[PDB]
């Protein structure tokens, strides 16, 4: 039971707007190819750019509370 | 070779000079100097901002076109 | 009489940087005769402080270079004051040949010729001298450089292998490399004194490139102090690098000890060699590559004869300004090129800065100067 | 009291190369000292990131 | 794979440019480094004595090397006997041979941390990426669960387990270690063991700020005054006739 | 270095392969042996210098490698130690 600040400011960044759409477009392309078989069109990059709005939004609030 | 005295011929010029003891050493530094900062600079951007900002537009587009390669979408 | 001007030894200092006949003209761009004078000390006195604890074999090579930041004291200034003076020495290289060629000074052909010389010359030791800390990029660059010569016809191979002390990059490789980057700077200052003693011949050219005889003023005081500001601006530029942004010119990778089995992806030369490198690859050819890559610098030797207004300067020549600053420009994107992969957008448009460059220089210029004459009815 | 400063230190200690060297490497003295005091000063001022720590890990 | 994504810009208190190195939390990080990593990465180029005008005292130091067995230089019987540690003695800890952190992992080379910060791309901002931001698969591709997932790393696919959450501790007046905290900790002291010049440097350069801020405009007077007598000097031709 | 000099290729390589060697680590970072090739010096008693001692007492037979340019009288020397080998006069004791 320990206090992640990590995993508190995640939830509140991984919230809005911009990662909205990565994770939108990232479980459309999920199930695109969840829904597939004999694909290879492998859902990698929109990963990526939900960390990327995600991580920026991440590291300008973190520190700020962190010990 | 070189020296004084033996450089060239010159004739009919005088020329009027006074001690750095007896003048300032910055004479209207802001209230002659930036216009004519203004002036070089005018006289020059026409002949050297052109090819730089030609390579400025060649540089975003050229990265944009590289990381925009390098995704797929249908096929 | 004066002890200054007779004195056989003093004779020389008084002749070359106290009494000598100045333009009263010259203007900032003439610093960086004595800047490049100054970078050359100092690499050569911070460089002698870094030999008396780097040691020259693959085994301790890299060790030493991290025993001298730890343990040496002050081992670390000096270190980076090292790596950064040597870029400082190519920024000012290469801003000392830009006024040369916008102001026509290149009409000295053996004070212009030695500088070529000393372009090659500074340019052959510092290639040498990133291999000494036996990074990755140092083995690597080392490796992909020295290759190079591989493609002369008959000879490439045995000529490779002949300066390599083996069948690769070895041990051999890496004394070699420290004795040459040791005895060349010093050979360097002995050409950059005929590269003075030339230039006293004539006495230095001006930004107008009209004659100064007519208005010339001594050397002391007014280069001394104009030279003095001037070096304190290189500290501050050297300086800043190195107490600031140590790193900055320099690649990550060179601080991971060779390996000569790994094979980095990212492979590019130090800063000041990329538009060349952009030059070399923009070519599907092993011979046109490097014989291009050698056109490349070798061609501030045709310049001279590529002469063609009627005016020496380009101060009064604007279409010439122009066709310069696209040369500057064009030899922006050949850096910002060679500092990217081989890949999609990059190769055509560096395959175009290449052909570019070339007709700027070989075509374009001396057009220009026809155009300008016939402008004037000249 | 302003004119006769520079005046004064011109009189006293800058005409004879010898006095004006006399004092260029004493108030050389006083300004390498003076210097690092405040540049440190400066230097702790914008952090307090060590040497305080000392007064807790130790003090035996 | 071929595709890559780039660490953000933490506000480290060092990052700033006449900023020092928090010193506490280069502690904290050895901490990390002694139990964690000191298993697997090679720190050779630090020392017992380097941690002592950083971090700790000079007795805090000893106990810290002593807490290990060595091996000593031989004697009389060309021998090899194992010490227990003093402050000369550096950190080369986990294999031997190279090849012996191979056949422990599975290949892979868990990269000396005594120049890391310095040697990725991205400082500490890569590695406490790395560190921190351990996910899970996507889609459409299968590791070797050996091969772990992550998406701060080239391939994104590739070898190191997460052993930034399994939690040790012993932050003497006490810190809670979470994930992130210990992460910071063991940046802060990577870029100390790649850098640890880095407060002194600053120091200077301050100095050098301060110093060309004086001399600079210093030197300009004494050229503008020397060179006053060309600025203001009036030319007059007067021709016969 | 003996192939040009005194015996032929094979000759040479067959006087190194009567030794085992160490060479290097491999895979589980190791150390095996190996029947010795050409590439391999005649490094061999003890390894650490007390070792010479430890089996004598101090004593140290030092390296032959350069030896007769190390003494004063080269092989002479050498020769007339190993060769003038002789019994004590009188009034001194060695410790045999
Ligand atoms: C080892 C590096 C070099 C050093 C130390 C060096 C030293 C100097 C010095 C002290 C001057 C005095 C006047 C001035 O700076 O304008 C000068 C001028 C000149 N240098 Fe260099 N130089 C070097 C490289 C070059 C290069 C690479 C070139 C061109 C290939 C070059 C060609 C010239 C020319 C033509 C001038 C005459 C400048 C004028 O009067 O306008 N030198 N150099
Ligand atoms: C004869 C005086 C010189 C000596 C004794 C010298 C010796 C050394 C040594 C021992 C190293 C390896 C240690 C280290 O990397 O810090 C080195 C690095 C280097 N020096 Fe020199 N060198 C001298 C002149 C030069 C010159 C003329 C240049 C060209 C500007 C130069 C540019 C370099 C470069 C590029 C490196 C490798 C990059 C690095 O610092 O990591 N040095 N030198
Ligand atoms: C806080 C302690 C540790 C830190 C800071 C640390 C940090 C790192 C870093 C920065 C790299 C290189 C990343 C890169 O190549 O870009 C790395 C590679 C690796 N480390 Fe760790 N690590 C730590 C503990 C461990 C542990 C416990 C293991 C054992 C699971 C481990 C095994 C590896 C391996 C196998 C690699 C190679 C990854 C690969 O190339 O496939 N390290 N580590």
């Amino acid at each position: 039971e320990l206090v992640d600040p990590l995993t508190t400011v995640r939830e509140q960044c991984e919230q809005l707007e911009k990662c909205v759409k990565a994770r939108e477009r990232l479980e459309l392309c999920d199930e695109r190819v969840s829904s597939r078989s004999q694909t290879e069109e492998d859902c990698t990059e929109e990963l990526l750019d939900f960390l990327h709005a995600r991580d920026h939004c991440v590291a300008h609030k973190l520190f700020n509370s962190l010990k | 070779g070189r020296q004084f005295g033996h450089l060239t011929r010159v004739r009919h010029v005088i020329t009027y000079s006074l001690s750095p003891f007896e003048q300032r050493a910055f004479p209207h530094y802001f209230s002659k100097g930036i216009p004519n900062v203004l002036r070089r600079t005018r006289a020059c951007i026409l002949r050297v901002a052109p090819p730089f900002v030609a390579f400025y537009l060649v540089y975003t587009w050229g990265t944009q076109e590289f990381e925009k390669s390098k995704r797929k979408n249908p096929a | 009489t004066n002890i200054r001007k007779s004195h056989p030894l003093m004779k020389i200092v008084n002749n070359a940087f106290i009494d000598l006949p100045a333009p009263s003209n010259i203007s900032s761009w003439w610093n960086f005769g004595s800047l490049l004078g100054i970078c050359l000390i100092l690499q050569i006195l911070t460089g002698l402080f870094l030999a008396m604890h780097y040691t020259s074999d693959t085994t301790t090579a890299f060790s030493s270079v991290t025993h001298i930041c730890r343990d040496v004291n002050y081992g670390w200034i000096i270190r980076y004051m090292h790596a950064n003076g040597a870029s400082m020495f190519f920024i000012c290289l290469y801003m000392h040949v830009g006024r040369g060629l916008y102001y026509g000074s290149y009409t000295f052909l053996e004070t212009w010729n030695i500088g070529v010389i000393l372009l090659l010359t500074v340019m052959a030791t510092a290639f040498m001298g990133y291999v000494l800390p036996w990074g990755q990029m140092s083995f690597w660059g080392a490796t992909v450089i020295t290759n190079l010569l591989s493609a002369i016809p008959y000879i490439g191979t045995n000529l490779v292998e002949w300066i390599w002390g083996g069948f690769s990059v070895d041990k051999a490789t890496l004394t070699r490399f420290f004795a040459f980057h040791f005895i060349l700077p010093f050979i360097i200052m002995a050409i950059a004194m005929v590269h003075l003693l030339f230039l006293h011949e004539t006495g230095s050219n001006n930004p107008t490139g009209i004659s100064s005889d007519v208005d010339k003023i001594p050397f002391h005081p007014y280069y001394t102090i104009k030279d003095i500001l001037g070096a304190l601006l290189l500290i501050l530029a050297l300086m800043l690098l190195v107490l600031f942004a140590p790193d900055l010119l320099g690649d990550p990778d060179n601080y991971t000890p060779a390996n000569p089995l790994n094979t980095p992806p990212h492979i590019k030369p130090e800063w000041y060699f990329l538009f060349a490198y952009a030059i070399l690859r923009s070519i599907p050819n092993k011979l046109g590559g490097v014989l291009a890559l050698a056109f490349s610098i070798l061609i501030l030797a045709l310049i001279p004869l590529l002469h063609t207004s009627k005016q020496r300067s380009m101060m009064f020549r604007p279409l010439s300004q122009c066709l310069f600053w696209a040369l500057v420009a064009d030899l922006l994107t050949l850096t910002w090129i060679g500092g990217q992969p081989v890949e999609h957008p990059y190769i055509t448009i560096g395959q175009l800065a290449s052909v570019l460059y070339f007709l700027l220089i070989l075509v374009l210029m001396p057009t220009a100067g026809t155009i300008e004459n016939k402008l004037l009815k000249w | 009291v302003a004119p006769t400063l520079t005046a004064r230190l011109y009189s006293l200690l800058f005409r004879r190369t010898s006095t004006f060297a006399l004092t260029i490497v004493v108030g050389a003295l006083f300004f390498e000292r003076a210097f690092d005091q405040g540049a440190d000063a400066i230097y702790e001022h914008i952090n307090e990131g060590k040497l305080w720590k000392h007064i807790k890990h130790k003090y035996e | 794979s071929d595709l890559e994504l780039h660490p953000p810009s933490y506000p480290w208190s060092h990052r700033g440019l006449l900023s020092s190195l928090d010193h506490t939390s280069i502690r904290r990080g050895f901490q990390v480094y002694k139990q964690v990593c000191s298993s697997c990465h090679s720190m050779d180029y630090v020392a017992y004595r380097h941690l002592v005008g950083v971090c700790y005292t000079e007795d805090e130091a000893k106990a810290l090397a002593e807490e290990v067995e060595v091996q000593d230089g031989p004697n009389e019987d060309g021998e090899m006997f194992m010490r227990p540690g003093k402050l000369s003695d550096y950190f080369p800890k986990p294999y031997p041979n190279p090849e012996a952190a191979r056949a422990a992992n599975n290949g892979a080379l868990p990269p000396d941390l005594s120049y890391i910060v310095r040697a990725r791309h991205g400082g500490e901002d890569y590695v406490f990426s790395l560190l921190t931001g351990y996910c899970e698969p996507p889609t459409g591709v299968s590791l070797r669960e050996g091969l772990y997932f992550n998406p701060y790393f080239p391939g994104q696919a590739i070898g190191m387990a997460p052993p930034i959450y399994n939690e040790v501790l012993e932050f003497d007046d006490g810190t809670p270690a979470t994930m992130s905290q210990v992460a910071k900790d063991v940046c802060t002291f990577l870029r100390w063991a790649a850098e640890p010049e880095h407060d002194h440097r600053k120091r200077m350069g301050l100095k050098m700020l301060l110093m060309m801020g004086l001399l600079l405009p210093l030197v300009y007077a004494m050229k503008r005054h020397k060179w006053s007598v060309l600025k203001s000097r009036k030319l007059a031709y007067r021709p016969p006739k």
